[PDB]
């Protein structure tokens, strides 16, 4: 997650 | 030591322009007033042995160690304050290189700033500093205890308030693009421009990026159907939650080997790579299944050949990287078990989310994997080739990237762009597994494994073993697509008295044109017709109201020193600085005491300007005429002298000025001469009576007409601009009720008092006025204010505002029956004789001024609240  | 107040600035300010972060802080010295270092005992040795670091402060002798020898000399407290709060602040990792120290007007406060990276951090730095000085002086030396305490809570500080990588590049590129940017308090959203050319990004996902294409690039069976439904090569898969449903997928995906892994997966949990038989298919398929949140795992074909991440921004491929898992290669021959050490310690390595290049973590895990290898730790690898640790290719493990952008087929580049459009991305990270990204995926059989949004560009800004591609400039074109800023028109109205008039009338001189205006004055914030917000409104958080409104196309900004003096300006640069008049009325405010202070904190909105803008300044006022240089961009001057020598010289090398030659406002464009209006057709002039209200409508008319406003917009707003009530809260507000008049203003310092005495004295019938002033103002400027109240009026009644700022209450009203008392003392004869009397109730002396009002007489009113004089005028018919 968050910035993948 | 004592603090008595701590005040940050965010933006252009009066201690310094382009270093925009700045703290300042009000520093008492009850008892180190005048004392130097030379004459503290041991001051010296314990400064240096605590902090060492501040040899490297070249300080005004310029010299390696000056700050030592300035030290050494005997130097006043405040400074080495200032000098340990940078180094406290900088040996956190937070480079600093501002600071100013000044004597204040009173006697034992000195004002201290501070350059600052975070204000938190700065403030906390700030803080510190005295408690460091303090124990210094009292002790001989601080305790490395709490300074390591001090050190790693500044360290969280810079730590907590600080954007990720990717957010802090994009944020990069922008400034130096020049775009103005802001920090939303919402979801860590960054703004980008303003007004209605705004852009918002969170981290990589723009305020474009579709929330079904996010939603259908986070399920993986709904992407993978889409993607072959477009003829896509996806990998050939199959979902399964029962145990019996494994071997017929299997069978149906066309044989071994396979893959297992879960349908929701984080950091690939559960997730086996390569199996050829039963038995391991089915402890994957467990595995997988006690990983995924829902039970439900897929299982699909394995496709041999090297992970690539694809990154997609505005459908163009920007950066292709090929994960290489972690790996070390036996070419010095020797074996793993020294390499795994020797690679962790190179300082390219690191851990956080800052350094890519993460150690080789030798996990049990880990050792699992390497046991499937066939190897051991100690089995040196032949002819020195690639032995591999894990099989995730991430950099997270401890893998490397090697740029492949240049060597990627254009059949593979159309096909990733059409992906990208088709699962309906801006900016997407597309993983392929294929044996040659050089080929099309058609001739080898690469596939397309899944569809991220949001992804991290980290890796393709600095891949190890390749070029680096400018990832958050192909961002920033995306967002603005040509050589455009997100900047819209903004126009800073500062001055002494004129700046709620002249911002209103600028704003319905926009108004006129197509556009809507966002203004903020000190009645309110409007938007268009309708207020926004209502209150003071003149300083840095009302602006960013207006510059962050989705529909606003030209701002107007009334920017009072109080804003200034607070926290700077709202805004790095504006189109139009306009400076009305400079004069030394309310002094000694703050740290502003000589009017050349004044003067020099007004400058700030004139040396904003940005080099294609246009200042406006006041040619007639010598010091606002003063700022002329020191300014980048075009200068326009406005006088209502039109034989302004300076003005005039001006013209004849250049133009853009604005003079009131013989009954016309006009603007000189050279030796070219444009007359707007006859200056008596223009309602808030009254006939030309207020010369003021005149000059305000130059500076107006020469601010719309440097922006390329045609002359028809212009003539229409001046000459549909009224000063009544019905635009005009109490600016020149005349009310006519028959018997007499009422003129209710906003006159609290005598530089009004005078101009509203040249519209006043007149009028041919009885002179009344309530006058008084806010109880923040010296004593001298009261009496200035009888004085005059005395000279231009026939009836006074002085009455003191409600909120007297912490003045004793009547004080002002007794200085200013003081003025009166000496103004008709220094008359001989009958001259003017003017009654006074003073009541401090705003209601009863409106209400006694409205009494004893004759036939056609005058009466004046200077309420602490326009509203109050409107309702009560209105009450009354
Ligand atoms: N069918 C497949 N054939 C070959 N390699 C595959 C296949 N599926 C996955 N991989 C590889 O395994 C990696 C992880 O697959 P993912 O689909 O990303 O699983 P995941 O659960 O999403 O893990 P993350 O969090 O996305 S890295 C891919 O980047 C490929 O290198
Ligand atoms: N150019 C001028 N020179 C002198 N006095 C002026 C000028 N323009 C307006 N005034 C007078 O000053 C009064 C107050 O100024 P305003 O323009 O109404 O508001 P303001 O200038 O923003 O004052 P502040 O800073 O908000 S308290 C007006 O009611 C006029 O009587
Ligand atoms: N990679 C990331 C995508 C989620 C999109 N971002 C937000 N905030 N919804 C993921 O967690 O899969
Ligand atoms: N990946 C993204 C995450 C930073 C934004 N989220 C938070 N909580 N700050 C990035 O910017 O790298
Ligand atoms: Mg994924
Ligand atoms: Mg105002």
């Amino acid at each position: 997650d968050d910035d993948d | 030591m004592k603090i008595l107040k701590l005040q940050t600035l965010r933006g252009p300010n009066y201690w310094s322009i382009h270093r925009h972060k700045l703290v300042v802080m009000r520093l008492d010295l009850e008892d180190l007033y005048e004392k130097y270092t030379s004459d503290i005992p041991g001051f010296y040795k314990g400064l240096t042995e605590v902090l060492p670091s501040l040899v490297e402060h070249l300080c005004s002798p310029g010299v390696k160690g000056g700050f030592l020898t300035r030290v050494e000399k005997g130097t006043l407290i405040g400074h080495v304050i200032e000098h340990v709060a940078i180094e406290l602040q900088e040996l956190a990792g937070m480079p600093v290189g501002f600071g100013r120290t000044r004597e204040t007007s009173t006697t034992g406060v000195f004002q201290v700033v501070i350059e600052y990276e975070n204000e938190q951090a700065g403030r906390y730095a700030a803080r510190a500093a005295v408690r460091l000085c303090q124990s210094i002086v009292d002790t001989g030396t601080y305790p490395a205890t709490e300074l390591q305490q001090d050190l790693e809570d500044l360290k969280e500080l810079k730590n907590q308030a600080s954007l990720g990588p990717s957010t802090e590049a994009i944020v990069k590129e922008a400034e130096a693009r020049g775009i103005p940017w802001t920090q939303l308090g919402a979801r860590f959203m960054i703004q980008f421009g303003y007004g209605v050319n705004q852009k918002k990004i969170q981290a990589t996902l723009s305020n474009q990026t579709g929330i079904l294409g996010v939603e259908l690039a986070c399920d993986k069976e709904g992407t993978k159907r889409i993607l072959k439904d477009a003829g896509v090569p996806v990998p050939r898969g199959t979902v399964a939650r029962y145990f019996d449903e494994l071997q017929d997928a299997i069978e149906y995906v066309g044989g071994y080997p396979i893959v297992i892994k879960p349908l929701d997966g984080n950091h690939g949990r559960g997730i086996t790579i390569d199996v050829k038989n039963w038995q391991e298919a089915e402890e994957a398929y467990d595995l997988a299944r006690k990983a995924s949140k829902t039970k439900t795992v897929i299982v699909e074909r394995y496709y041999t050949g090297k992970d690539h991440r694809v990154l997609v921004v505005n459908g163009k491929v920007v950066a292709v990287a090929e994960r290489v898992p972690a790996h070390v290669v036996g070419n010095g021959k020797s074996t793993i078990a020294e390499l795994i050490e020797e690679t962790n310690r190179d300082p390219q390595r690191g851990d956080g989310h800052d350094n890519i290049l993460t150690r080789i973590t030798v996990d049990k895990s880990a050792l699992d994997i390497l046991g499937k290898q066939g190897y051991s730790i100690d089995s040196i690898p032949l002819k020195g080739k690639k032995c591999f640790l894990r099989a995730t290719a991430n950099l997270s493990t401890g893998g490397i990237a090697v740029d492949r952008t240049d060597e990627i087929h254009p059949e593979n580049v159309w096909l990733l762009s059409r992906v990208a459009k088709i699962i309906g991305l801006d900016i997407a990270g597309i993983d392929v597994v294929t044996e040659d990204i050089s080929q099309p995926l058609r001739e080898v059989e690469g596939v397309i494994v899944e569809v991220n949004a949001a992804p991290g560009f980290r890796m393709h800004v600095a891949p190890s073993r390749g070029l680096a591609r400018n990832v958050a400039g192909a961002v920033m074109d995306m967002l603005f697509p040509g050589s455009k800023n997100g900047r819209i028109p903004i126009l800073s109205v500062t001055g002494t008295n004129g700046k709620t008039t002249t911002t209103r009338l600028l704003a319905h001189i926009i108004k006129q044109t197509g556009k809507v205006v966002g203004y903020t004055t000190t009645d309110g914030t409007y938007i268009g017709e309708y207020l926004a917000e209502t209150g003071d409104n003149t300083g840095p958080q009302s602006a960013h109201l207006i510059l962050s409104d989705p529909t606003v196309e030209v701002a107007v900004l009334e920017t009072a020193r109080g804003g200034i003096l607070r926290s700077g300006l709202g805004f790095s640069s504006c189109e139009v600085g306009i400076v009305l008049n400079v004069t030394a009325d309310h002094l000694g405010i703050g740290d502003i005491d000589t009017i050349e202070q004044l003067a020099k904190l007004k400058s700030v909105v004139a040396e904003s300007v940005m080099p294609k803008g246009y200042a406006v300044l006041n040619a007639e006022d010598p010091l606002v005429a003063a700022m002329a240089d020191r300014v980048k961009g075009q200068v326009a001057y406005f006088s209502m002298d039109p034989n302004n020598e300076l003005l005039l010289r001006h013209t004849e090398a250049g133009g853009l000025a604005a003079i009131y030659e013989n009954g016309y406002i006009s603007i000189l464009k050279g030796d070219w001469t444009l007359r707007i209006e006859k200056a008596v057709n223009v309602p808030i002039t009254m006939a030309g009576k207020a010369p003021f209200m005149i000059a305000n409508a130059l500076a107006a008319c020469l601010a719309v007409f440097t922006q390329g406003v045609k002359i028809e917009h212009i003539r229409k707003g001046l000459s549909t601009f009224v000063a009544s009530v019905d635009q005009t809260p109490g600016r020149m507000n005349m009310f006519n009720m028959g018997s007499y008049h009422a003129l209710v203003d906003y006159a609290h310092n005598p530089a009004s008092y005078e101009a509203l005495g040249g519209f006043v004295r007149n009028w041919p019938g009885k002179r009344i006025g309530v006058v008084g002033g806010p109880g923040d103002r010296r004593d001298e400027d009261f009496v200035s204010l009888g004085e005059l109240a005395a000279d231009i009026f026939d009836e006074i009644i002085i009455k003191e505002d409600d909120d007297t700022r912490g003045r004793p209450r009547g004080n002002a009203a007794e200085l200013i029956c003081q003025g009166v008392k000496q103004f008709l003392n220094g008359i001989k004869n009958s001259e003017s004789k003017a009654t006074y009397e003073s009541i401090l109730d705003e209601t009863a002396a409106i209400n006694t001024a409205l009494d004893r009002a004759p036939i056609d007489g005058l009466v004046v009113i200077l309420p602490e609240s326009v509203n109050r004089a409107i309702s009560l005028i209105e009450g009354r018919h």
